[PDB]
């Protein structure tokens, strides 16, 4: 999921 | 933990954290068709979206969460958060809702297809805003309140030890206004009562997303709901 | 014209409103059998909310076009706080009737959700867990009442009730920190059983044209003001 | 419409 990268970032 | 901020410490934290506000790829010498609102506020959304995941991470308290966690609240309040957001800065703007600085709408082309009354409703949300005399203040408030408790069901009852902070914190602001008591918590719950129509209207505008089927985060966001 | 008056006579008012707990046809089941047990439960159900509405202080007060706006924007919602509240002592069961007690694993044989029924099984954990008070629960009806439909006289009754729930909580000795804490903790749900009623008011729209179970002439109006 | 009457 995109949501999930741009949390990790 | 990290919740150990005096009530002003938190209103300064928020104040800080807020995303800006973007502007739309508007053309006004280009009419406005039923797509091009939908595409126009696509965009939009899409790229705020990327500005709200930064801003939740800096909403004390959202960081101790899990990853699994931080997606779930983001993905039932996003379009909550847009919407207190878009009601916001719609304040000073009677009759209007201000999507962005550029793209200023009326209910005029607000019917442009599939449903206005969304549109009615934000504008009589703004409206409410503006007899009440929303502070900046407040309005931070409300938005932190939307990304903790709309998925506290949709471990982690500190989330409810964050929201008591943050009611702590609302009161703390109406107090230093001469705001009485008895006018300070029935204003507190005029404001709380609010966020059930953004509730509505955020359940409305999603199923009509999903009705009308891009961005590759919005299709993520999407698929959360049902 | 009754906003003169003191948070007991409006606590003693509510709780003398409210309308029974009625009774299912309960047999001692499929998708269709449950729907239509809701169904009718429901149906009867309507009947007395409209006559507790009205006993509701101020909202008699309200023109006719009014009184009808707020109940089929709420009367989903109402159902669901009540269904909530007599679930309380029931941990991990939905009371629809006193006859009528399911589960999460019945709960499963109707396509709409079960995150429905687990969400609403998550909000009378919540009345559970922070002791929800009966005079406490009328309050919150009556909020939803007057507030989900709003789009004065309806402002100044729900300010007041506003200060009813909170002299509930005042007696006694919560201290003011709590006390709007907690009021605060009681409004946010209603947050959730808005959600609860629109993602359940757009399953019942699908079983309507889906020709499911046979519905009722007064369920189907409501139904036209969600579409 | 059933609601007006069971109102009045
Ligand atoms: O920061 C924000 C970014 C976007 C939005 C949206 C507002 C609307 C909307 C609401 C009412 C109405 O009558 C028309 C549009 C959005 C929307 C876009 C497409 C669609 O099919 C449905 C809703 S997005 C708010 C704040
Ligand atoms: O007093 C009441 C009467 C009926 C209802 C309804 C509950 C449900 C439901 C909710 C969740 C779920 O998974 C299945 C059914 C209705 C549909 S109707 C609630 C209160």
């Amino acid at each position: 999921k995109i949501l999930h990268r741009l949390l990790q970032d | 933990l990290a919740l150990s901020l005096t009530a002003d410490q938190m209103v300064s934290a928020l104040l800080d954290a807020e995303p800006p506000i973007l502007y739309s790829e508007y053309d006004p010498t280009r009419p406005f068709s039923e797509a091009s609102m939908m595409g126009l506020l696509t965009n939009l959304a899409d790229r705020e979206l990327v500005h709200m995941i930064n801003w939740a991470k800096r909403v004390p308290g959202f960081v101790d969460l899990t990853l699994h966690d931080q997606v779930h609240l983001l993905e039932c309040a996003w379009l909550e958060i847009l919407m207190i957001g878009l009601v916001w800065r719609s304040m000073e703007h009677p009759g209007k809702l201000l999507f962005a600085p550029n793209l200023l709408l009326d209910r005029n082309q607000g019917k442009c297809e599939g449903m206005v009354e969304i549109f009615d409703m934000l504008l009589a949300t703004s409206s409410r805003f503006r007899m009440m005399n929303l502070q900046g203040e407040e309005f931070v408030c409300l938005k932190s309140i939307i990304l903790l408790n709309s998925g506290v069901y949709t471990e982690k009852d500190h989330i409810h030890r964050v929201l008591d902070k943050i009611t702590d914190t609302l009161i703390h602001l109406m107090a230093k206004a001469g705001l009485t008591l008895q006018q300070q918590h029935q204003r507190l719950a005029q404001l709380l009562l609010i966020l059930s129509h953004i509730r509505h209207m955020s359940n409305k505008g999603m199923e009509h997303l999903y009705s009308m089927k891009l961005s590759d985060l919005l299709l993520e966001m999407l698929d959360a709901h049902r």
